[PDB]
């Protein structure tokens, strides 16, 4: 009857934002001033309804989507954001209404030699529709020359990992994000 | 992708009104704002106005209530600014703008947004000149043209409303050394203009050089011979 | 291999003129083409990308056109700072190749060089060695004779030339010429003179010195 | 609204940092931290370098830099080059609702080789006096930086009536040109010896020289 | 800034090896592949080899098969060259560059390069002497001053004017072989007679394979 946000804030592991994680969050009360009234998020944006009112309100639907990123790319987590991240990660639809909240995590998913569990598509033909997840891993096809399921020259992985190390400056370091969806009324 | 497309250039007498168009495309049209923003020519960007698609609510600047309107159109997802009773100061590039999303920080306060796309720019002149065609006269070369072996030569495209006019030479033959010069507006409200060519001082005795004027909007279309002068 | 064929090999035009380069090759690569500026002492900067299109910052006098074999290389109006080589590349198949490629020179009015002559240092004295050196200085075109005089005796094969990358803004070029001799043949000799003959000397000119003269 | 007041212009050397200052109201730039700074290059519609005093959009490099002290906004070049050679203004909030920007900086950046202006000064066709007038016609190009005085004497006296100057245009190879006009009557061309255009440029000064006693 | 910056090149025996490294700053280092392109004196760009962003697939022309091994290090932005067994063909020029792969831009952004020389001669810095202007008294315009740079290898020397406060009216020639094995040079400046007197130039001149810097005072002949 406790809404689960301890278990999406601090799970061990996050998500690549590539296979970036949905929890459904249904018919429990959820205490939003835990999350408005911490000073420990780097990033606290919320579109078309206000953090102070979400106890108020009354929602069909709430999903928690949740990912890691790095630092200079937060900003692609918005509506009408172009980039990387927006066109071939996570897109936020242009009428998404709903929070994004991050913080840096650079303790957490930095490594010394560099953490290579967290990736990122690199490339797509098209961009991703809104809350579209893409998970394939074919090899693309830029020359004439078919790839055979083989990496080579004109023939390459569509994913790359962050590398992310503690000494990184700030927008290379590790991001968590948590977007929070509310399908109104 | 996002995409404005503007409406074409106008041009209109003083105390009419112009409608300038912006076409949205590529993202859902009632989720972001649509401002104006003017320049006239060489001067600073001056705020018209904004129009919110969601509620048709608007919010102009002063100097512009009562004067201008903006609409828009759902169905094919366009933006219109209406000026009204038009001066000769309205004469301006007028550009729309997508805001991008406001949004509420942790403590509930409302941030507004920014300008992330823009229309390519809408020309409106406003001029109580009525179309004209120009009168085109030969800048001839000269010994006071030459220099290290080269001359100047060209077309004076005098008196025409409005802009543009082209100007090419030998009917596109010659295209080195070519340069048309901007419009100058004179007192008398009409265009000036000067296309000027440098070619081979060896030439003028042997090579015709002839400039071809094209003004569209009064049907124009004259060919002019350039002759050497005999000064020394 | 895929064989990239580019001509000319060389190119001279004027400013503001259009020069064209073209490359083939030897089977079918789509728009998989590049084209590349390298200025004399620089990187290959890439101007044309897949065949057509231009690079961010590039000027619009640059443009390409063609697709599979035939492939085209334009400058609208050439400019003083457009020297340099150029050459196509394609990225079809490895391995990468690239034609051979066009060593382009702008065509100016006539400069006659400015001549100085300069004798051997005390410093180099003391090594046993003598270099009298030559400079011509901003002169086009790059075809110039320089023949030394030693007590007008002309001298052959103790001597070598060098001359700079045409300059980016005056498309001048500059030469010198170096005579080598030993200490001991430099001190039998008096008179020391360069000739220049060069398109716009009238003229050969001649600039001399003699040996322990202030 | 208050416009918001900007320097004219500024200057700076490569690699150098630069300063641009808005200084506004306490209802506009002092009432809220909503402050933007939009570059414009020519021909071009204004681009978003800063927005809420400080933030940069995505795809903005870090060199573009802004602040608020009181009601002015600072926004800071660092690493500065030649394609920030372009006109910025600020862009404020304010306490009506609305929206108003700057009147604008022109930023140069040094560094690049100073070249004087080529003139051609034209008389008037004898097909213009024909048809009863007279126009003589200064060519001015190649010249940077971008900005260029025109004077023009009948005899050694100036003339002030019936000029007309362009502003300077950027030509495809990256120098400057603008024209200038003398429209003047034929008995007022005929009525003086000589008539002169002066292009005055970074302090020396390039003529010609035309007479109606020519051919 | 995108950069790429190649680094290791130097004068090699023959059969010797030498460790070529690519360094990258301003950019997602790891988003990209990389090549090797090299350039033989006087002569046009030949590929040598080509790595991943995985650092996996790797490609080498036949003209280096066998003797050169390409690596990655993405943790320090680098990409790594070895060469071994090298020979005097080998010589030049040898350019980093980057690829997407996926669309163009394709290899759009190269360094400026690293040079190698496959010799068997040693070292040898240069000896650097005056070129000393006439006297002019009329002022004659334009005087000419400058360094010679002679019997010096392997190449390549560098020379500026005051520091690099005098870049205008300054000429460095292109290198001749001579036929002792060793490279001469001159570098050459025009400046005005009447400033002779009252400015001072002073040639700085650099051969790195040396570790020889010489800074050399030019004046006019003293009578
Ligand atoms: C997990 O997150 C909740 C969110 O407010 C917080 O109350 C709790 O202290 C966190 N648990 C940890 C990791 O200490």
């Amino acid at each position: 009857n406790l809404c689960p946000f301890g278990e999406v804030f601090n799970a061990t592991r996050f998500a690549s934002v590539y296979a970036w994680n949905r929890k459904r969050i249904s018919n429990c009360v959820a205490d939003y001033s835990v999350l408005y009234n911490s000073a420990s998020f780097s990033t606290f944006k919320c579109y078309g309804v206000s953090p102070t009112k979400l106890n108020d309100l009354c929602f069909t639907n709430v999903y928690a989507d949740s990912f890691v990123i790095r630092g200079d790319e937060v900003r692609q987590i918005a509506p009408g954001q172009t980039g990387k991240i927006a066109d071939y990660n996570y897109k936020l639809p242009d009428d998404f209404t709903g929070c994004v909240i991050a913080w840096n995590s650079n303790n957490l998913d930095s490594k010394v030699g560099g953490n290579y569990n967290y990736l990122y598509r690199l490339f797509r033909k098209s961009n991703l529709k809104p809350f579209e997840r893409d998970i394939s891993t074919e090899i693309y096809q830029a020359g004439s020359t078919p790839c055979n399921g083989v990496e080579g020259f004109n023939c390459y992985f569509p994913l790359q990992s962050y590398g992310f190390q503690p000494t990184n400056g700030v927008g290379y370091q590790p991001y968590r994000v948590v977007v929070l969806s509310f399908e109104l009324l | 992708q996002v995409q404005l497309v503007q409406s074409g250039a106008e041009v209109k007498k003083p105390g009419a009104s112009v409608k300038v168009s912006c076409k949205a495309s590529g993202y859902i049209f009632t989720s972001y704002s649509m401002h104006w923003v003017r320049q006239a020519p060489g001067q600073g960007l001056e705020w018209m106005g904004t129009i919110k698609p969601s509620d048709d609510s608007t919010n102009y600047a002063q100097k512009f209530q009562g004067r201008v309107s903006m609409t828009r159109d759902t169905s094919t997802s366009t933006v219109y600014m209406e000026l009204s009773s038009l001066r000769y100061e309205d004469t301006a590039v007028y550009y729309c703008a997508r805001e991008a999303r406001g949004y509420y920080d942790r403590s509930g306060y409302y941030h507004p947004g920014y300008f992330d796309y823009w229309g390519q720019g809408t020309l409106v002149t406003v001029s109580s000149a009525s179309t004209k065609g120009p009168s085109v006269f030969p800048l001839a070369p000269s010994s006071k043209s030459t220099s290290g072996g080269t001359a100047a030569l060209g077309c004076l495209v005098k008196d025409y409303f409005p802009e543009p006019v082209t100007v090419s030479w030998n009917s596109g033959a010659l295209t080195s050394g070519v340069h048309t010069f901007p419009a100058v507006l004179q007192s008398s409200g009409l265009y000036s203009l000067s296309s000027v060519v440098t070619v081979p001082s060896s030439s003028l005795g042997t090579q015709t050089y002839i400039c071809n004027v094209n003004h569209k909007p009064s049907n124009t279309k004259v060919d002019k011979k350039v002759e050497p002068k005999s000064c020394d | 291999d895929i064989q990239m064929t580019q001509s000319p090999s060389s190119l001279s035009a004027s400013v503001g003129d259009r020069v064209t380069i073209t490359c083939q090759a030897s089977q079918d690569i789509k728009n998989y083409l590049n084209w590349y500026q390298q200025k004399p002492g620089k990187a290959p900067k890439l101007l044309i990308y897949d065949a057509s299109n231009l690079e961010t910052g590039v000027p619009s006098r640059f443009s390409g056109s063609g697709s599979g074999t035939d492939f085209t290389f334009t400058i609208s109006s050439l400019q003083p700072e457009d020297i340099a080589t150029y050459y196509c590349q394609q990225f079809d198949n490895l391995p990468i190749t690239f034609g051979q490629g066009t060593r382009l020179e702008i065509k100016r009015t006539v400069a006659a060089p400015s001549v100085f002559i300069f004798p051997p240092s005390d410093e180099q004295l003391k090594s046993g060695t003598a270099s009298v050196v030559c400079l011509l200085n901003n002169f086009y075109p790059r075809e110039a004779k320089v023949q030394w005089k030693v007590d007008n005796a002309l001298q052959s094969g103790n001597s070598q030339e060098s001359v700079t990358e045409q300059d980016s803004k005056d498309s001048t070029y500059s030469l010198s010429s170096t005579l080598t001799l030993s200490k001991a043949d430099y001190e039998k000799h008096k008179v020391y003179a360069c000739e220049v003959t060069h398109q716009g000397l009238s003229s050969p000119v001649t600039k001399s010195f003699n040996r322990g003269e202030c | 609204q208050s416009v918001l007041t900007q320097p004219a212009s500024v200057s700076g050397s490569p690699g150098q940092s630069i300063t641009i200052s808005c200084t506004g109201t306490s209802s506009d730039v002092g009432g809220y931290n909503f402050v933007s700074w939009y570059q414009q290059h020519p021909g071009k519609a204004p681009k978003l370098m800063i927005y809420e005093v400080s933030d940069r959009p995505s795809g903005v490099s870090s060199r573009f830099s802004g602040s608020k002290s009181g009601n002015t906004a600072s926004l800071t070049i660092s690493g500065l080059q030649a394609e920030d050679e372009a006109d910025y203004y600020c862009f404020s909030y304010t306490t009506s609702t609305t929206w108003v920007f700057g009147g604008g900086t022109k930023l140069t950046v040094l560094g690049q080789p100073k070249a004087a202006p080529s003139v051609t000064l034209f008389p008037p066709s004898s097909e213009e006096l024909q048809a009863n007038k007279a126009t003589l016609v200064c060519l001015i190009s190649d010249f940077y930086p971008g900005a260029v005085t025109v004077a023009w004497k009948a005899d050694s006296s100036p003339v002030k009536a019936g000029v007309e100057t362009t502003t300077p245009s950027k030509q495809s190879n990256n120098k400057y040109a603008a024209s200038s006009y003398l429209s003047l009557t034929p008995e007022q061309w005929k009525s003086h010896r000589s008539y002169s255009c002066q292009v005055t440029h970074e302090g020396s000064t390039v003529e010609k020289t035309v007479a109606p006693t020519e051919c």
